[PDB]
């Protein structure tokens, strides 16, 4: 069990795409290494971002039926219940491991807002699930988690790179889908565009690629958001 | 759902242009033009650029159908034999029509839609022969990148056979739960 | 109850959840009975695509293995995971083929030749990740399963049938695949497909649709094998 051989092992799960065991793995390395560098920090992100992706999609579907259908239709309840509960339960693997290790390692401007975006992100993913009581309180802290990367990365990562502006995207989500305030999405996504697009002599070499196609989300969102 | 003849710009003269939509416009000389008018008219196959018309003033100019998608040359440099096929059939309607094109080469070969075929000195081998050598060296473009033994064969006889036979060749060249 | 097993498990696969699909039908096929023919397709599914994951798994590892080259640690991570997955993949296909057999072949009529149908296919996967002899007893045994179905062939129901293209289909790969015999196998492949492409014809609206897919199989498999 050594980050060595497990910057390989996650890759043969992922290539596999049976990412449940995918997650085991990057957990052994968190929890032993307590750091990952811009490529084995994607393995990581990968792992638990299609273990909720799934989930999600099943959840979707399961809750659009129960409602679409008409008493006897109540398994639907049982099933969700189940998903949700899972769903819940791989975040609070993730927030108990980011909080644990992911929180007080954090020695770059790249790991601090990217730790505090990715936890946001995993409040939101509970968001979908939350009636209102526990909705208040997810919110609040997802909230807190956009801020905090938001206000670091705004001094820290030029807009020539990429994390910042998945960051801005993901947060202007945030309000539009839970809070839905159309003005706080184009004043997010909008004025981090514009920026961007006054950086876009000087993204680099990565950015060109990547930082272009999270542009070009911003105006595919923008599109949907300004109707 | 959720998340997390008006012309333009030149393109290579050739310039993107509004004609009844979007159009391409290529814009001793008359006759050069006149002749290639000429031929133009006598082309309608869907793997021959489109017509659609000419101009005399303020310039002269070819207008045809706009292709989204590149050059075979820009892209290069089963889909493959597809390629191959469609510029074949093409090249086939232009010599039964007794055309000779003089100038095959993966920049004049337009791939529409990245589905549909559209029609210097590494394509020269006039004669329908000559197009054909041409021809071979976009099958060369298309296997190298720079395959079916049959599609070896058939770039070496090309590299002749006439268009029939070369077509004729490519031609011929678990389970589901409810 | 068994009646809201079926829904259960029409739900998990609306949710794109086979892995629960699979217990349900298990625990469906519990009652012994006779499965009708939209219950039949749903014992089928789940088990067929559960099965699915961990062999493309299992095919992505092993081709890893032969690429691997330099210091053991690396290909035993490929190794570790093979046995990790041969006994994941051997475990699942004993606990349908135990099911398989104590249920289904018992109370069994093209019920008979579709249960020893889904006999060979998790034997032949059995096949592909065996190693040592125990891979002959294993295709043998199969190919008897296939030998019995194949024996009601022309008992029951029509040359052009659903259960007997599938039937026909999987038996020309026991040939073909790991016995290893590909002249023999298109001997089988063409006298079924030709058999079918003359009837030309087929029971019902459904089965002319169906019937139409598979034989494009066949043409591929044949196309293929003695290139």
């Amino acid at each position: 069990m050594d980050k060595n051989e497990l910057v390989q092992k996650a890759k043969l799960a992922e290539q596999a795409e049976r990412y449940d065991d995918m997650a085991a793995c990057m957990k052994s390395v968190t929890e032993q290494g307590a750091e990952l560098s811009n490529e084995e920090r994607n393995l990581l992100s990968v792992a638990y971002k299609n273990v909720v992706g799934a989930r999600r999609s099943s959840w979707r579907v399961v809750s659009s039926i129960e409602q679409k259908t008409e008493k006897k239709q109540q398994m639907a309840r049982e099933y969700r219940e189940k998903i949700e509960t899972e769903l819940r339960d791989i975040c609070n693997d993730v927030l108990s491991l980011l909080e644990k290790f992911l929180i007080p390692n954090a020695s770059q401007a790249e790991s601090k807002v990217f730790y505090l975006k990715m936890k946001g992100d995993y409040y939101r993913y509970l968001a979908e699930v939350a009636a209102g009581d526990d909705k208040k309180g997810i919110v609040d802290q997802s909230q807190q988690a956009y801020q905090e990367a938001f206000e670091i990365s705004k001094k820290e990562m030029q807009p020539t790179h990429p994390i910042r502006l998945g960051l801005a995207l993901n947060f202007s989500v945030f309000y539009y889908e839970i809070l839905n305030s159309p003005e706080k999405a184009c004043s997010l996504a909008k004025t981090a565009f514009d920026e961007a697009i006054a950086e876009l002599d000087t993204l680099s070499e990565e950015s060109y690629k990547d930082s272009t196609l999270i542009m070009q989300l911003l105006r595919d969102n923008l599109t949907l958001w300004t109707s | 759902r959720s998340s997390s003849i008006t012309v333009g710009q030149r393109i290579g003269t050739v310039y993107k242009g509004k004609w009844h939509g979007d159009v391409a416009v290529k814009m001793q000389q008359l006759q050069a033009f006149k002749n290639e008018v000429g031929v133009l008219r006598k082309t309608r196959h869907v793997n021959i650029l489109l017509f659609m018309g000419y101009s005399t003033k303020p310039q002269l100019a070819i207008v045809t159908q706009w292709c989204e998608g590149s050059s075979l040359y820009h892209h290069l440099h089963i889909k493959l034999i597809d390629i191959a096929r469609q510029t074949a059939q093409g090249m086939d309607y232009l010599h039964a029509k007794s055309i000779i094109h003089r100038d095959l080469k993966s920049n004049n070969i337009f791939l529409h839609e990245d589905l549909t075929v559209k029609i210097s000195i590494l394509w020269m081998a006039y004669s329908f022969q000559s197009d054909v050598y041409a021809f071979g060296i976009v099958l060369y473009e298309l296997m190298t990148g720079q395959c079916p033994k049959a599609m070896k064969r058939l770039m070496a006889e090309c590299l002749r056979p006439l268009f029939p036979q070369i077509l004729a060749s490519i031609e011929l060249l678990s389970e589901p739960s409810l």
